[PDB]
């Protein structure tokens, strides 16, 4: 995350971190239930083997509440391709169930029509993760969050070198130096309605990070609510 | 459903709630069933 701020205790409990063989984080995820993590399909290509860490807020310090989970089943959308980055979604079933506690709790899945009409039409969402704090810089050791405005689809298409599909949406800032970045990929985009946070996006891609005239691009979770439901039932 | 989300706390007049929630007596609010309901920030 470029800009934004460290998450306070319990503020981002649905955050998951995918860790590689070197015990290093490389992508985010969203806790959906005790057994399922939502992430980006493109993350699966980046590490031969990986595990999932929940409850971590500082990767340099072992604090109470961190736990590690092996992945039992990877369910990658069959239509994902690196050519277009379309369908950038995967669900992970864990080998053992997550125990919900302080800093460890699922984000809500919304209903499709309601989400399209009521959630996505909000002003902003929240993105979080442990990714780079500057485009050419190091990954954050602390969990950060960032409020990002929804950006009009047509404005985003005009700004983008690449095709923005109906499975994607844009969010973030034209020129202000605040954005998600590499390493936040796979992590949650959530939207608050009243006092409940609903998962609305998966951090997917962008041209650089916080670049003037570019936005962050997210997998639009509403497009995949049936797919997610089917994936989570096996 | 257009005006004030039908006064619903979550989904929309016919209100409903996400998994881990029960629709309240008033038929508008949503009550969590467990200590760690989806989409709520956690407290100590
Ligand atoms: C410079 S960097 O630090 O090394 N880094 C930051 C960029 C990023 O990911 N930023 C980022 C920024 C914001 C958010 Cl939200 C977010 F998730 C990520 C990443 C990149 O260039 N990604 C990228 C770019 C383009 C496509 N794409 C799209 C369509 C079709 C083909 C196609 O390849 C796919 C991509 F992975 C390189
Ligand atoms: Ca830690
Ligand atoms: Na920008």
């Amino acid at each position: 995350i470029v800009g934004g701020q460290e998450c306070k205790d319990g503020e981002c409990p649905w955050q998951a971190l995918l860790i590689n063989e070197e015990n290093e984080g490389f992508c985010g995820g969203t806790i959906l239930s005790e057994f399922y993590i939502l992430t980006a399909a493109h993350c699966l290509y980046q590490a031969k083997r990986f595990k999932v860490r929940v409850g971590d807020r500082n990767t340099e310090q072992e604090e109470g509440g961190e736990a590690v989970h092996e992945v039992e089943v990877v369910i990658k959308h069959n239509r994902f391709t690196k050519e277009t980055y379309d369908f950038d979604i995967a669900v992970l079933r864990l080998k053992t169930p997550i125990t919900f506690r302080m800093n460890v709790a699922p984000a809500c899945l919304p209903e499709r029509d309601w989400a399209e009409s009521t959630l996505m039409t909000q002003k902003t969402g929240i993105v979080s993760g442990f990714g780079r704090t500057h485009e050419k810089g190091r990954q954050s050791t602390r969990l950060k969050m960032l409020e990002v405005p929804y950006v009009d689809r047509n404005s985003c298409k005009l700004s983008s070198s690449f095709i923005i599909t109906q499975n994607m949406f844009c969010a973030g800032y034209d020129t202000k130096q605040e954005d998600a970045c590499q390493g936040d990929s796979g992590g949650p985009h959530v939207t608050r309605f009243k006092d409940t946070y609903f998962v609305t996006g998966i951090v997917s891609w962008g041209e650089g990070c916080a670049r003037k005239g570019k936005y962050g691009i997210y997998t639009k979770v509403t497009a995949f609510l049936k797919w997610i439901d089917r994936s989570m039932k096996t | 459903c257009s005006l004030d989300n039908g006064d619903c706390d979550q989904f929309c007049v016919v209100c409903s709630c996400a998994r881990g929630y029960t629709l309240a007596d008033n038929g508008k609010a949503c009550i969590p069933t467990g200590p760690y309901p989806c989409g709520k920030q956690t407290l100590e």
